[PDB]
């Protein structure tokens, strides 16, 4: 997985493990 | 800045024909001009007080930005109003990079690796639009494969302005913890537990260099981990380096040159240009020909 968005939010985006 | 409430319906201006992209948010077509039969791609969201600042920000970007022939052009913006019992979507409506994105390409690729010469022409496209946004104080913040697509003539685009930064100065600061873990700068990720920690242009180059090594293995360093372990071992594990002997020692060079994990070493965007990796380099159009041979082969 995932991506680092504003406001304590993620979301799928490239990455996992 | 843009005001979503001036944006009008897209009638049957435009028609979906497929599905090309699902990144962060939303979804994009390969859309196609009715009238004219003009290709374009539509990032369609629905709008969402929860979600307007993001598509504000990428789209004031694409206006002021996008003219630059390494950054996909905007063409305009519409909203599709539904009845009252479901979201209105907006449809951001740009160029259409017909043969893809870099991870794409990856994935296709037998051995998902890229030839060196095909690396050193798209980080050299690449370079070239990080040039234009940070002379213009730009920070793009989200520098990685998905984000990188190639024309069906082989022509490098940047997108994804979403989490774009627009600086007042050119010495100018942020200090904003984002990103795709894999592909942040250590002085990014530092932003997590530091209050007083800062980073600039120069993480565009970090993950630039990430994105090359993505090119040349396939994936970035640690993606054999899940993404928390990955943010705290990046601090503390030495710069990555490609792991194959077998690239030119060049190729070694300048990755070694973007990934100086202390960004005040690291050299800023005009420096890494004139890298030999990048500035000596085969006729821009001799080795764009063999790539769009290789993305139509393995189409
Ligand atoms: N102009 C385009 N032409 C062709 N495919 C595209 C184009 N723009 C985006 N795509 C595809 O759709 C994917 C997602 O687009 P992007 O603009 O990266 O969306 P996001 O990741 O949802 N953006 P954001 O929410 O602003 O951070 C890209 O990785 C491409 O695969
Ligand atoms: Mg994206």
């Amino acid at each position: 997985s995932w991506t680092i968005r504003t406001r304590g939010r993620i979301a799928t985006c490239s990455c996992s493990c | 800045e843009i005001d979503l409430s001036a944006l009008r319906d897209p009638a049957g201006i435009f028609e979906l024909v497929e599905l090309v992209g699902n990144g962060t948010y939303g979804q994009v077509y390969k859309g196609r001009h009715v009238k004219t039969g003009q290709l374009a791609a539509i990032k369609v969201m629905d709008v969402t007080g929860d979600e307007e600042e993001e598509i504000k920000q990428e789209i004031n970007m694409l206006k002021k930005y996008s003219h630059h022939r390494n950054i996909a052009t905007y063409y305009g913006a519409f909203i599709k109003k539904n009845p009252p019992g479901m979201d209105d979507q907006l449809w951001l409506v740009m160029e259409f990079c017909g043969a893809g994105s870099v991870t794409d390409l990856i994935k296709n690729t037998k051995g998902n690796t890229l030839k060196e010469e095909w690396i050193a022409y798209i980080c050299r496209e690449i370079l070239r639009g990080l040039s234009h946004l940070h002379q213009h104080k730009v920070i793009h913040r989200d520098i990685k494969g998905q984000n990188v697509l190639l024309t069906e003539n082989a022509e490098v685009k940047l997108v994804d302005f979403g989490v774009s930064a627009q600086l007042d100065r050119t010495v100018g600061r942020r200090n904003t913890f984002i990103g795709t873990p894999y592909w942040m700068a250590p002085e990014v990720i530092a932003c997590d537990e530091n209050p007083d920690a800062t980073y600039d242009f120069k993480s565009d180059l970090w993950s630039l260099g990430i994105t090359a090594i993505e090119m040349a293995e396939g994936a970035p360093p640690l993606c054999d981990m899940h993404p928390m372990r990955a943010l705290f071992l990046i601090p503390r594990n030495p710069a990555p380096r490609l792991k194959s002997k077998k690239w030119s020692k060049k190729f070694q060079s300048f990755i070694e040159s973007c990934l100086v994990k202390n960004h005040s070493q690291r050299p800023a965007t005009e420096q890494l240009m004139k890298h030999p990796f990048i500035r000596d380099q085969p006729n821009e159009r001799q080795v764009r020909i063999q790539l769009k041979d290789h993305i139509d082969r393995t189409k």
